[PDB]
């Protein structure tokens, strides 16, 4: 069982955009799906619930008639269309299945959200993006002035990996993002598609 | 809605999908058997005709032990077995 | 099984006949009194007649006194009513009610699935009243002395399109099956029942049921449709390793208690993880330890023995009968009682390509400390920073269950010459001595 | 029946044994009387006691 | 019972013939689909034929097409395979599986003992898979469109020399007699198997069945054995009484991992008493709060309930495989947290005895007093003992929980007259105004 | 169950003497025994196991050579020859039983040191013996320079129990102990063999 | 279940009264009664305890002989005659049922008090009563110089109900009690039956 979204990305406030979450490792049709939304570094937002197409869409209260959630069984997806995005709504998006059918013997997350996927992360910003610049520091790392969040950073690409603390970004007066790796350095930005070996 | 699901369910029926996903067609077959005389047999195994030879037939339900031979019996054309003033097999008429 | 089953209900005309059967199993029908009661369509329980256990005795409302004729052949246990010169007001639904005790002190306990038959009441019950979820209402039957004061007061709740069901007999007592919820009184002609505590099954018609010595009737009551009218989780809990932490979230009754609630255990970094499902169970691959318990509003999730892995937001989260949405808790943040380390501090001036980029970081660091509470403060030769030097802690480790905090001090460019020495001081309980390396220009 | 005078002996009738190590309990009217050293560990010990 | 006995299997020569027979029993034999797997000495299974439940439509591997035939008669309800124009690569062991579905949803459930006769893999499945106790191991299946991309996957459990068993079938379930830990897997054309925390009876090979489609075979995976992989003692624990305390220490593999942990109990002046022997288990005669539990290489002693009796040395032993010795722990020294006590404090002039003897022995006492911690200054008129006077305290007192403290100061005979008055200063906390009593000459 | 302990006494350093430990109670042969040592007011120190004559004895590192572990399964006894004794070695001997043989429904002490005998007391020195002198302080008595420990003090022979106080005795500058027990006092020291009512 | 109490109110010093409690909804002879006094503002003093007339009444130490305890099954009644009554007595007394047999299933307050009435309120005080005077002020109204306690103070007759804080009365130098009730107001006061509507 896997949820796989993608569609998490740079969103100029008022935007439009669709998440689409491709679930497999179970029968997409007998499970309620829904969307959860967690500001970084913040708690738990749900988004949406849906089971059926025709049935009743379920939203949230400050997220009502902005968003649109639906299925597609043919193709185990879920997709949900956001439009004129407003600020708070920057946050990591997870599509999570949420059981609906309990069985006599199988007793199985009824009700309860079961799985989530990764869970994509939606900037909902006007500021454009930025390469990230690594700067050379127990052996450290900086990597500063990226935009946005998140970027994937790590000792030796994964070799070295006991020890290796990273903390999370701050939001600094620029605007701009930067961690550091303590114990080469490779600071991987997706958003900007750098792939940088210090 | 929530807590109001409707009850079925469609099948996803693609010919992609796979083997386990794929539509089995399933007739199962319930036998039953009670005081009711039996009236659906498999195929009946029906043996040849030996003439002047002492024989075990079993004509239909009838069984019994004896040499059989062609008789001018005119039989109704209904009926099949063949009795005497003793109420004992004396002719049959051939099933088939 | 002392079902009771019931036929010959049809349409009719005005002024014709009609011969209802009831026939009765599973007990000794010819040891028991039975009767025959009506409920007019949307109208309260109207007792037409009533048949002694012998068939000797046999009783009729006035209403329909002269034109009903009950009867009962207990050879093949069967009661029957004869309706006779029918008028437009018996169109109704009929019941037979098994009799549980002798006149006066009736109480009708089975009674039949009902019968629809096309074609004023004594006891003054409220035609209404309105409860609320847990509340106590008191709905109050009242009669003359014949009617409440001599004769047993029985309570019937009639579910909306079901058969009356027996709640109290005797004035007080309750049948084996009824809630003790339910509380029956009497006071002089005045009796009443007590609902301490409603739900959603309490929906019902509650009818007050008496016989009479002088009226020779049992006399039913009217009405009384009974009507009904956040997860709060601590911000962060805590315990040492081997303890039994307990973390309680309460909502409401439409956000947790009519609604099975969740447990996640979200670690640092990672999607959550549910641990609890029910409001008890806990779904395979998660220790036994994570027990789950929900007790009216309050659900407690009880970790016992935290280690180094139980250090997590475990957040509690119940469907909404009323907003409509899967609310979650606030989120409790779990950490485990370490013994207090000592910080290991450390300190790098900034790198000379910051000096080429036009900035300059310093950075402090306090690696493998505890507890969460630290502070630095940035004594660049005697003075102190003025809301530049901005600093995050880690999460607790997820091995040695301790914390890092880097302090960053993003000055000019030409900040960092025209000062020479940059320190930073340290407070915390592990070192009461401040440690700080004074790096130099 | 008691055999203290027939089966003892002054220092230890020691040609009497009994079997105090084995992996599962003796299957009723069964008699082992192989004599091999119980593995109760882990490690093969080459039959050392 | 479904046993499936097979028979026909020894020493044969290449170039010759080979009938093996198993014979059915317990089930409707000519139902069932069945197959002929083969594993050679120290390799993977490698399906050789399979024939179906009419024995009209045969299945042979490619490696063994056209030299083995698959035979089944239903009358004595047993199956052949006749080996002919053998090979050396043929020298294994053979089973019939039962098929407990159609093709191609083949699933192996019962597997004969194994007839040893002596004369590639389409699913790449990884050669081995390292896994640790309690760890969450995902050992993954691979094969095309035609193997896991559009027929099941069944996962057999091989133990170390018995015959393989069934584990998962149609990529999800498992059957009447698997723990739930194991779990199916599929996506695409690549099967998984997730066991969920590791024991030592997970210690086998990993095998992964799929028909095909294309092939006509039964393709089997290959191999992926899963292998699972001084008492440093804290010097003082404690805690209030009614408490739960955790008294937890840790050697190595060869100290406690794979060794039998035992915790003892020495109470002061007493010898030791075993309160654990197992790594769980609790001898008769202690009570049942002592728990024990060894995880991984850390042994945890847990004491609830403390109360006066249960203050003492608690000692953790474990056989060493490597060092040869029983090596015990360091010695926790577990005492109660009592509420602190008023130190009683008394002193003695020495007699005239210690005046014939030579010397002079002034004591100082400080009785039921706590905690542990408290000084005694020996001021004889405002000055300060140096490094004479000589004190030990007392062990928690076994019923009072409290400690007394004894310093004695010996002092020459001539010293003892060349002075007038000697006293006793006593830093406790119970007392924070000092108490002594100034004996005089 | 009982195991009784003889031999601890006096020892010249480098000295010879033997151990004896009579157990009674149980089947003698079917248990492993042990040694254990217990310097005064110190830890357990093991000092050795067996549990067959012919099997492989075990011993503790530092008393590899010096110390001889035996059984006598007729007279029920376990003998420990130590010779050539270090200083390190003046402690307390404990006769411990350490059982071996589990069986089926009976769960008993399975390698663990089950019973522990009342131990020996073995002083390697060459300081010779010196009587107790009683020193009458609560009512109290000091027992001074009395060699070696332990010695056995108690207030009216026993018949006053409650409240009797004994503290460790104490190594002072002439190498002799000293104890006082507090509330006729009886001491009596079996090294030197004298009992003494004051 | 109900009781109800009847013949609160002024009482001499040394008078004599009768406290009658009405039990009902039980069966009063299945029952033990008992009467527990409350002085204003402290806590529950027992009075006394009886189950049958011909059975021993248990009375507290300091009411032995200046009280009576009595039943009247036929009239589901309890009766305290009270007489030569002393100062400290004024306060308020409770008619508790005391169950003291429990049945095999029926598990009910055996041995608890487990019902209690109302309570009524004496005063012992050869003080006369005066009428509660009225004065209005979060609108505020005092009622002060009335006499006894308690007086039913509410705001618009119990219309207006939320925000109604009623602090207790005091004793003043004259002994004339006042309160305030605080958000017209309706003060009844029972022992001089007087009515005011301000
Ligand atoms: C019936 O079948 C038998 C056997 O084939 C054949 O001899 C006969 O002519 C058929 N027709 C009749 C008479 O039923």
């Amino acid at each position: 069982v896997q949820l796989l979204e993608s569609g998490g990305g740079l969103v100029q406030p008022g935007g439009s955009l669709r998440l689409s979450c491709a679930a497999s490792g179970f029968t997409f049709s007998d499970y309620a799906m829904s969307w959860v939304r967690q500001a970084p570094g913040k708690g738990l937002e749900w988004v949406s619930w849906i089971y059926s197409g025709s049935g009743n869409k379920y939203y949230a209260d400050s997220v009502k008639g902005r968003f649109t959630i639906s299925r597609d069984n043919s193709k185990n997806t879920l997709y949900l269309q956001m439009n004129s995005l407003r600020a708070e709504d920057t946050a990591v998006y997870y599509c999570a299945r949420f059981p609906i059918a309990r069985t006599s013997n199988s007793q199985s997350s009824y009700d309860g959200m079961d799985v989530w996927g990764q869970g994509t992360l939606v900037t909902v910003s006007s500021a454009s993006t930025k390469g990230p610049s690594v700067f050379p520091l127990a052996l450290g790392c900086l990597v500063k002035d990226y935009f946005p969040e998140p970027v994937t950073v790590s000792w030796n690409s994964g070799a070295l990996t006991s020890g290796v603390h990273t903390f999370p970004a701050v939001l600094q007066s620029s605007g701009l993002y930067s961690l550091s790796s303590v114990v080469t350095c490779n600071v991987d930005h997706k958003p900007s598609n750098t792939k940088v070996d210090k | 809605g929530f807590n109001c699901y409707f009850p079925l369910q469609s099948y996803g029926f693609q010919p992609t999908n796979g083997v386990g996903y794929q539509p089995y067609r399933v007739v199962v077959l319930s036998f039953e058997l009670l005081h009711a005389p039996a009236t659906v047999c498999g195929p009946k195994k029906s043996t040849n005709l030996v003439k002047n030879k002492c024989v075990n037939f079993n004509f239909n339900g009838l069984t019994g032990t004896g040499v059989l031979t062609e008789s001018n019996k005119k039989f109704l054309p209904f009926q099949q077995f063949g009795r005497d003033i003793a109420d004992t097999t004396d002719a049959v008429r051939d099933p088939q | 099984e002392v079902q009771v089953l019931e036929s010959g209900g049809g349409l009719v005309q005005p002024g014709g006949s009609l011969r209802l059967s009831c026939a009765a199993s599973g007990f000794t029908f010819s040891s028991y009194d039975m009767s025959w009661v009506r409920q007019a369509p949307g109208k309260g329980l109207e007792w037409v007649s009533g048949i002694s256990y012998s068939g000797g005795s046999t009783y009729y409302a006035d209403s329909v006194k002269g034109r009903f004729t009950i009867s009962r052949d207990n050879s093949k246990n069967t009661l029957y009513l004869q309706m006779n010169s029918l008028r437009a007001e018996d169109t109704a639904v009929y019941y037979c009610a098994r009799d549980v005790n002798f006149v006066p002190l009736v109480t009708f306990d089975y009674w039949g699935q009902g019968t629809l038959v096309t074609v004023q009441s004594v006891l003054t019950q409220p035609p209404s009243a309105s409860g609320t979820p847990g509340q106590r209402v008191t709905l109050s039957c009242t009669g003359s002395s014949s009617n409440i004061g001599s004769n047993s007061v029985t309570w019937y709740q009639q579910l909306p399109g079901t058969a009356p069901k027996l709640l109290i007999y005797d004035d007080n007592q309750r049948p084996s099956g009824v809630p003790d919820r339910f509380s029956g009184s009497k006071s002089g002609t005045s009796a009443s029942l007590a609902i301490s505590g409603l739900r959603s099954e309490d929906e019902a018609d509650y009818y007050c049921g008496t016989w009479d010595y002088s009226l020779s009737a049992y006399v039913f009551g009217g009405g009384t449709k009974l009507t009904v009218l956040v997860l709060t989780q601590p911000p962060s809990a805590s315990g040492t390793p081997g303890q039994r932490v307990t973390i309680s979230c309460s909502g409401s009754s439409s956000n947790i208690g009519s609604n099975a609630v969740s447990w996640y255990q979200q670690l640092p970094g990672t999607a959550p993880k549910l641990l609890i499902y029910a409001d008890n169970k806990r779904p395979s691959g998660v220790p036994d330890r994570f027990s789950g318990s929900k007790s009216g509003t309050s659900a407690s999730l009880a970790i016992s023995g935290l280690r180094s892995e139980d250090e997590a937001d475990y957040y509690c989260g119940a469907w909404d009968s009323s907003l409509n949405a899967y609310v979650f808790g606030g989120g409790t943040k779990l950490t485990v009682l370490r013994t207090v380390a000592a910080p290991s501090v450390f300190i790098f001036p900034p790198s000379d390509e910051q000096l080429k980029s036009g900035t300059a970081s310093v950075v402090c660091l306090l690696n493998n400390f505890y507890p969460r509470e630290a502070k630095v403060q940035w004594k660049v030769d005697n003075a102190l920073q003025s809301g530049n030097s901005q600093e995050s802690v880690t999460e607790q480790d997820s091995k040695d269950s301790t914390y890092s905090l880097s302090s960053t001090l993003t000055l000019s460019k030409a900040d960092y010459e025209k000062h020479k020495v940059y320190a930073c001081e340290v407070t915390h309980q592990g070192l009461s001595s401040p440690v700080t390396k004074s790096f130099n220009r | 029946w008691n055999s203290n005078n027939l089966d003892s002996k002054v220092g230890g009738n020691y040609n009497y044994l009994y079997r105090l190590f084995r992996k599962s309990n003796l299957k009723p009217f069964e008699r082992d009387i192989s004599t091999e050293i119980y593995q109760a560990g882990s490690t093969p010990c080459n039959g050392v006691e």
